[PDB]
RNA sequence: CCUUAACCUACUAAAUAGUGGUGCUAGCAUUUGCUGGUUAUCCACUUCUUAGAGGGACUAUCGGUUUCAAGCCGAUGGAAGUUUGAGGCAAUAACAGGUCUGUGAUGCCCUUAGACGUUCUGGGCCGCACGCGCGCUACACUGACGGAGCCAGCGAGUCUAACCUUGGCCGAGAGGUCUUGGUAAUCUUGUGAAACUCCGUCGUGCUGGGGAUAGAGCAUUGUAAUUAUUGCUCUUCAACGAGGAAUUC
């Protein structure tokens, strides 16, 4: 760990940009929509919104 | 090189016999009365302050002024 | 010598093909009652005064 | 506790902060006294305020600024705003109201934004150019 | 940055920015508080940070 | 009245200080003076040749006197002015931390600013003492 | 060219319509106003639509 | 500083170092119309002198003037930095000189000629009388030669 | 004048003149009239001013040019040919120093001969290129009072400034010349002439 | 509509911003006083600084001018009265404009092992009779040089690393070296910037304006500096004495 703010801030943003990519790829043909990425204590955690949560 | 880097006594002797008349004296109008450069000029300044003469109602660098003996 | 002050009473509009020349009608204060319209260089406003050097002429248009 | 108002100035990034206690007369600058400034060429300019209103004003009053900010110019301008609007906000808490309204009128009367901070700010430069207006230069061919 | 891809046009600068806000408050308190109050509260995107000590 | 050196001029002050530090004679003037030349951004040496190593350590005193702790950079930096690089455009430069760091030096010896804690060179008490003197002795010229 | 445009023009007709009784050829208690009474989404436009009602007010008033 | 008066002891053009020097100039910079010698050189020399730099290149004593010779073409003897020297390291017997006068000229040969003679791509380039430094050439210098 | 002092203290003369007439760097506002008819609302003088520095927006609207402080014009317009864009304390500075020198030669207000300088080379009328047709002959107009300031002022430094360039004589003393013989015309000023025939070739094409 | 620059002694606040008091303390005057020091010795505030929420302007008041229409113009007031200044966004449609050389976006064609794949070594894009464009520095005296005065704002900075760098010595300089603070309103940094101001030197002389071209020595980045990456010292001391027709902003 231990980085810039601004550093960090930005850094997580392209962990956005990168995601969002690696999801609307894989899940094209489960109607994948956008993610969002939530911080926690003891997790990380990313939640899927797709219009098919079956193939999911 | 067109003369007046040095003092002839003459010049001396012309310097303090001709400024009276001169309400405007300065490093140009020295110059101007055909003789001392910049450099000496100067000097003839600070010397005809020595006593006489010259009246100091201006400051400094580039601009300076004088006027006769009241 | 003859100057003769006049002062602008009204601005007409621009005149030459530039449009830097200005048409206006003065009346000269020494013996008012009597107009004459001429034309300016610079800018100008109203109750100015130009000095008309000579009297009796004037023009219009310009081009 | 004695009675003291504080004021500032400010001409384009200029900011001139300015105490006015009660006291025996001082006109100090940073550290400095109001004789030294220069500038000089402009030293009357933060003069301006003394003499408009007189000299005397400032017998029951410390005066003390400081500048941060801004240019060589753009403090000579936050300084005397600062002061004049110093003096008359000792006249507004203190000394009763008609003789404050009696400086605000000798000081914008004549005035040089005395009270009145002034809004001229820089513009932005854009692409294009060197300048906020000034492009560059095009040659055609 | 320049908007073309390639190099041609007028030279058309764009410019883009994200706003990094920053906030700090101190607080006195026990251990149960703050453990309780700091697991809650929890918000996506701001980031909450919790340090401790006088140096 | 009392008196600091915040109440004289700042030249007149600086010319004051220097015609002292000459009267004096103390002062160690490490040897390569004269053949030196204040800035790497600099043309000539400067005029005073026998001499404004006592101006500077009259300027360095004075600024040092106005603040809490200075060190031989920030004079670099303050001392340092404009280089043409010729016909390439001008850049600010640094002056030489020689000139400085002995000026510092030799004023320290003679006991007038001390190695400041924190960082730096903080003006010292016999300072102080000292510079508001001759600051009173020359606003006591102009009686 | 400070022309009010027609969202401002058209809003300070239907007010002046229906809210005559109520406002006076002053602004800022027709701005006021136009909070208690209109649904406007910014405070300039708010302004705009007021400081409008208030011109079309001093001059009904005159014929 | 002070009028002064003096008769007819300054005696205007006076030639040294084989090169001419005219009188009535601040002495200082009289010095640098002779080759190798700059603005710099001068000044540490005649401070070096012991001379009065206030003083034209008019007055100053036979003496003087040898003495100025003297520290002139003899650096490193009279404690000046050598790296304040124009000859640094030579390349033969490795001294430091400051070739002076018409001297310099000499040496200003005398190198050009070890880089032709050798054939390295400098001399190649001088010697096609183009620009050496490495600066682009396609655009600039044109009149020239 | 009645002096008084607190603790930072004001100089003689300071406190003297200050608190006493509004006046100059030490000149005479009082008295000094624009001797011509016209051109006064054209030229300041009155509300006086101590050195000629403003954070002046004199330009944000048509005419406020015209309220700006007559010296003031004069030195703005000083500080130009680039180089000098800007440098305003210079010029100001040269100015107190031209005013100097003027009041050395004939005395009189420096700042009421340079009102007189003003007014002394502003061309009564002058001509302009009209169309006319392909060869285009010039019209004869009468120029505003506005414009005959300006012109002056523009002609006045310039000529100034021309003859300051390549010679020990610095500006001022060339200003304070140009100033001192436009007061009372004797054509030896590049403002004199060239007022003069911009007048001589504004008759002879009416 | 958004965003930014302007106005809030009103609201919420701050040892990562500051101010007034007090202590602790220096100096100068002593009659109180003047001017500094002391990341916590405490007490108080929030004008300065920061950003939350508000307020503010609607070309308002008055008057001219206008079909007494939308509007325009002048004054006063005002932080502010050119769309408040400046941007962001921006319909319909059009060009065979640019981009396969940004893309693991792509059709089609070519090539694919003696490679048009990839990599390694070295050179080249910098090559110079010369035309065109953007420019940088200059022709000096509103100036160059040397002392000295001394003032900004938008930025940016080092983890599984070597970024921003104060201070101390050494070094003419460039630089070196032992240390140091900062993942940052906390340290660099008040970025003590530069024009600029001031006192001197020079004195119109291609001059001390100008600094091209070159010689020699010293350093820094990097595996590498020769065709000279950059920096420094000395020396060499060009053209250019204001620029035709033209033409930018
Ligand atoms: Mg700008
Ligand atoms: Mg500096
Ligand atoms: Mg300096
Ligand atoms: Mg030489
Ligand atoms: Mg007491
Ligand atoms: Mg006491
Ligand atoms: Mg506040
Ligand atoms: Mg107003
Ligand atoms: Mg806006
Ligand atoms: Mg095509
Ligand atoms: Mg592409
Ligand atoms: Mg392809
Ligand atoms: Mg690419
Ligand atoms: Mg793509
Ligand atoms: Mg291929
Ligand atoms: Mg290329
Ligand atoms: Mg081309
Ligand atoms: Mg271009
Ligand atoms: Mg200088
Ligand atoms: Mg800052
Ligand atoms: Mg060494
Ligand atoms: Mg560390
Ligand atoms: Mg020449
Ligand atoms: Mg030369
Ligand atoms: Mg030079
Ligand atoms: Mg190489
Ligand atoms: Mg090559
Ligand atoms: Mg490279
Ligand atoms: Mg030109």
């Amino acid at each position: 760990a231990l980085i810039s703010k601004k550093r960090k801030l930005v850094a997580d943003g392209v962990f956005y940009a990168e995601l969002n990519e690696f999801f609307t790829r894989e899940l094209a043909e489960e109607g994948y929509s956008g993610v969002e990425v939530r911080v926690t204590p003891t997790k990380t955690e990313v939640i899927i919104r797709a219009t098919r949560t079956q193939d999911v | 090189a067109q003369h007046a880097v040095i003092l002839d006594q003459e010049k001396y002797d012309r310097i303090l016999k001709e400024v009276p008349t001169y309400r405007y004296v300065s490093v140009s109008v020295l110059v101007d009365r055909l003789k001392i450069g910049g450099s000496l000029a100067r000097i003839a300044l600070r010397h005809l302050e020595k006593e006489g003469i010259i009246k100091p109602i201006s400051k400094h660098s580039k601009q300076a002024i004088y006027t006769r003996a009241t | 010598t003859p100057v003769t002050l006049a002062k602008v009473i009204k601005v007409l509009g621009r005149t030459g093909s530039r449009g830097g020349v200005t048409q206006v009608r003065v009346e000269f204060l020494e013996d008012t009652s009597r107009t004459i319209v001429r034309n300016v260089k610079g800018p100008v406003r109203e109750n100015d005064i130009l000095v008309l050097m000579e009297s009796e002429r004037e023009a219009r248009r310009l081009r | 506790a004695v009675p003291s108002v504080q004021t500032f100035g400010k001409k384009k990034s200029a900011t001139a902060v300015a105490h006015v206690k009660a006291g025996k007369g001082l006109i100090k600058v940073n550290g400095s006294p109001i004789t030294l400034v220069e500038p000089e060429i402009l030293r009357f300019k933060v003069y301006e305020p003394l003499l408009l209103v007189g000299l005397d004003k400032f017998s029951n009053i410390d005066i003390r600024v400081r500048v941060t900010g801004g240019g060589h110019v753009s403090q000579v301008y936050a300084i005397r705003q600062a002061i004049a609007k110093g003096l008359v906000a000792y006249h507004q808490k203190y000394v009763d109201e008609q003789s404050k309204n009696e400086l605000k009128k000798a000081f914008t009367s004549y005035d040089r934004t005395l009270l009145i901070a002034d809004s001229r700010r820089p513009e932005p430069k854009k692409f294009g150019g060197k300048g906020a207006r000034s492009r560059f230069q095009k040659s055609y061919r | 940055t320049r908007k073309t891809p390639n190099g041609e046009g007028s030279k058309t600068w764009e410019t883009y920015e994200m706003r990094i806000h920053k906030r700090y408050i101190d607080l006195e308190a026990p251990v149960q508080i703050v453990k309780r109050i700091t697991q809650i509260t929890i918000e996506p995107g701001v980031d909450v940070e919790v340090v401790v000590a006088s140096n | 009245p009392g008196v600091s050196v915040r109440d004289v001029a700042a030249q007149d002050f600086i010319n004051a200080y220097a015609s002292f530090l000459q009267r004096q004679g103390k002062l160690e003037v490490p040897g390569y003076v004269d053949i030196v030349k204040t800035s790497s951004g600099n043309e000539m040496p400067p005029q005073d040749a026998e001499g404004w190593f006592y101006k500077r350590a009259a300027s360095v005193a004075r600024h040092i006197y106005m603040r809490k702790q200075v060190g031989v950079g920030k004079l670099n930096k303050l001392y340092g002015g404009a280089k043409s690089r010729g016909v390439r455009p001008y850049k600010h430069i640094d002056a030489s931390g020689s000139i400085n760091r002995k000026v510092l030096q030799a004023l320290e010896k003679i006991g007038i600013v001390e190695i400041s804690p924190k960082g730096g060179r903080r003006i010292s008490e016999n300072g102080q003492r000292d510079l508001d003197r001759i600051a009173a002795q020359t606003l006591e010229e102009d009686e | 060219g400070r022309v009010r445009t027609k969202t401002v023009k058209r809003a300070s007709k239907a007010l002046i319509e229906r809210y005559y009784p109520k406002l006076t050829l002053d602004f800022q208690t027709n701005k006021r106003l136009c909070d208690e009474i209109a649904t406007i989404q910014s405070k300039r436009l708010r302004n705009k639509i007021a400081g409008y009602t208030t011109h079309l007010m001093k001059r009904i008033q005159k014929g | 500083s002070l009028v002064v008066q003096e008769q007819g002891s300054f005696q205007h053009i006076l030639r040294l170092l084989n090169t001419n020097v005219d009188g009535n100039i601040k002495i200082v910079y009289a010095l640098t119309t002779i080759k190798g010698v700059g603005r710099r050189y001068s000044n540490l020399v005649c401070k070096k002198a012991d001379v009065d730099l206030h003083k034209r290149a008019g007055e100053l004593t036979q003496e003087e003037l040898e003495r100025i010779v003297q520290i002139m073409q003899n650096p490193t003897h009279y404690k000046i930095p050598a790296w304040f020297l124009n000859r640094q390291n030579d390349i033969t017997d490795g001294k430091d000189y400051h070739t002076l006068a018409n001297n310099v000229e000499s040496k200003l040969r005398d190198d050009l000629e070890r880089l032709k003679k050798i054939r390295a791509h400098r001399g190649i380039r001088h010697f096609w009388g183009l620009r050496v430094r490495g600066q682009h050439t396609k655009t600039t210098g044109r009149r020239r030669a | 004048f009645t002096p008084v002092v607190l603790a930072t203290p004001i100089p003689e003369e300071v406190q003297q003149a200050q608190t006493e007439i509004k006046l100059f760097n030490k000149w005479s506002f009082e008295e000094v009239e624009v001797k011509d008819a016209s051109l006064v609302d054209y030229v300041q003088v009155r509300q006086p001013i101590f050195v000629a520095h403003t954070a002046g927006r004199y330009a944000n609207k048509r005419f406020r040019k015209a309220q700006c402080p007559i010296i003031e014009r004069l030195t703005n317009s000083l500080m130009m040919n680039g180089r000098n864009n800007g440098k305003k304390l210079k010029a100001v500075r040269i100015i107190k120093h031209t005013l100097d020198i003027i009041n050395v030669l004939t005395d009189q207000n420096p700042i009421q001969v340079v009102v007189d300088a003003i007014t002394n080379t502003g061309p009564r009328e002058d001509t302009t290129r009209v169309g006319g047709g392909g060869a285009a002959r010039r019209q004869a107009v009468d120029v505003s009072p506005l414009r005959r300031v300006n012109q002056a002022i523009a002609l006045l430094t310039i000529g100034a400034r021309e003859a300051a360039f390549r010679n020990i004589k610095t500006i001022a003393e060339t200003l304070a010349e140009e100033l001192i013989n436009a007061a009372k015309g004797s054509s030896t000023s590049y403002a004199i002439k060239k007022k003069d025939e911009l007048e001589r070739v504004a008759k002879s094409n009416r």
